[PDB]
């Protein structure tokens, strides 16, 4: 259908949060050009984390009503989304990057990481690639799963939802909009979520196998 | 605290 005057409000404000994304030209220098070893491709990818987490905390915060929310509550969100969240913005870097990607995906798959968890993840990108989405769908599904009344430790869940509803009514006239010919659009971007949401034991996995780590790391992924 | 970390950067600006 067609967006509200609320609905486009919320979404100019989502859109004007993300499109604040950054990737300092540090990162993007290390990726091209920098030591190619298992040691020093871990660290890209460590500092690449971190500054997602330093994005993923401005996005959050910024989201309509997540002031509202109570503190141990806005915690508990962010706690809970940052795998998802950096698993779906890691996976948004096809239409960023392009050269870089074979460099990025090989430090990747050098890291020293188990090979069972590259396959899952790649096939992620490649399978996220098939939907095509566009930015403002990226937007508004990286605030859902953000925004999400099951995460752990939540006093009102209640108050996350209202705030989650109007996100996904938003999303789903956006599939019409920008791709009209396909009904089962919105059904697909919730179906990858179910998929992102594999990613927590995947990536809870992945710290187990030491390898690193950066202090705002630590705090969200609750090492040690 | 825990998570003083994260309350800061959530209270930032
Ligand atoms: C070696 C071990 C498995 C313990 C490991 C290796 C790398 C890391 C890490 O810092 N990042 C990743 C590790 C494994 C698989 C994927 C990643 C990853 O995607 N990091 C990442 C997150 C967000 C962004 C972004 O959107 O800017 C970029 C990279 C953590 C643990």
């Amino acid at each position: 259908m067609e967006l509200t005057p609320d609905q486009q409000t919320l979404l100019h404000f989502i859109m004007d949060s993300y499109n604040k994304q950054r990737m300092p030209q540090e990162i993007t220098n290390k990726i091209l050009k920098e030591e190619f070893s298992a040691e020093e491709n871990f660290l890209i990818l460590t500092e690449m984390a971190t500054n997602h987490v330093q994005v993923l905390v401005e996005f959050t915060k910024k989201l309509p009503g997540f002031q509202t929310l109570d503190h141990e509550d806005q915690i508990a969100l962010l706690k809970g989304s940052a795998v998802e969240a950096m698993f779906l913005r890691s996976a948004e870097i096809f239409n960023k990057k392009l050269g870089h990607s074979d460099l990025l995906e090989e430090r990747i798959r050098n890291s020293g990481i188990s090979d069972e968890y590259i396959t899952p993840m790649f096939s992620f990108y490649k399978s996220i690639g098939e939907l095509k989405m566009t930015q403002e769908e990226y937007a508004l599904l990286t605030a859902i799963v953000i925004l999400s009344p099951d995460r752990q430790y939540i006093k009102d869940r209640e108050a996350v939802e209202k705030l989650q509803e109007p996100l996904l009514d938003v999303l789903q006239k956006l599939c019409k909009i920008h791709q009209p010919e396909n009904p089962q659009h919105f059904a697909c971007l919730l179906g990858r979520l179910t998929e992102l949401r594999t990613f927590n034991h995947h990536h809870a996995e992945m710290l187990m196998s030491w390898r690193k780590f950066t202090p705002l790391l630590c705090e969200i992924w609750d090492v040690q | 605290k825990e998570n003083a970390l994260l309350r800061y950067l959530l209270d930032k600006d």
